[PDB]
């Protein structure tokens, strides 16, 4: 929750202070806790919540890979 | 195909903590299909949890360990 693009533009625009934006991918705890409060919900089969969890891991690993693949061109 | 088969064969061969989980979701489907109370359903879930936790005390678990070793255990 520190501002990492005001710190970036204040500290002489260094490239390795923008790698601390990747700390904000620890906010996928709130999505993996949602799929743990849904796996113990008996209305939906647990082997279907595992499939939905894998389909939310399949995407966002193509979003992140698209972003890293463009970053490696920049 | 061998890699896909090994991953599929270890996911299909599940653990006992999900055999108990799908043993106790159609049980909840029965207890909510026919609208049971809020005390005897706790007795049903407590009985199936107790028999699952006591399922690892069987003599048939060690029905091939020889005599004078099963006798020492007893």
């Amino acid at each position: 929750c520190f501002p990492w693009d005001l710190i970036y533009k204040a500290s002489g625009k260094h490239e390795l202070v923008r790698y601390l934006l990747w700390i904000r991918l620890f906010r996928v705890r709130k999505v993996v806790e949602f799929f743990q409060r849904l796996e113990k919900d008996t209305r939906i089969n647990y082997l279907f919540t595992r499939i939905l969890k894998l389909l939310f891991v399949e995407v966002y690993c193509t979003h992140t890979a698209a972003c890293i693949f463009y970053y490696l061109a920049t | 195909a061998y890699l896909i088969g090994n991953i599929t064969a270890l996911i299909v061969k599940g653990s006992n903590t999900e055999r108990f989980r799908d043993k106790m979701n159609d049980l909840i489907s029965f207890m909510n299909r026919k609208k049971l109370g809020r005390d005897l359903r706790s007795q049903i879930t407590g009985h199936v949890r107790l028999q699952y936790d006591s399922h690892y005390t069987d003599t048939v678990m060690l029905q091939d360990i020889p005599a004078s070793i099963r006798a020492k255990i007893a």
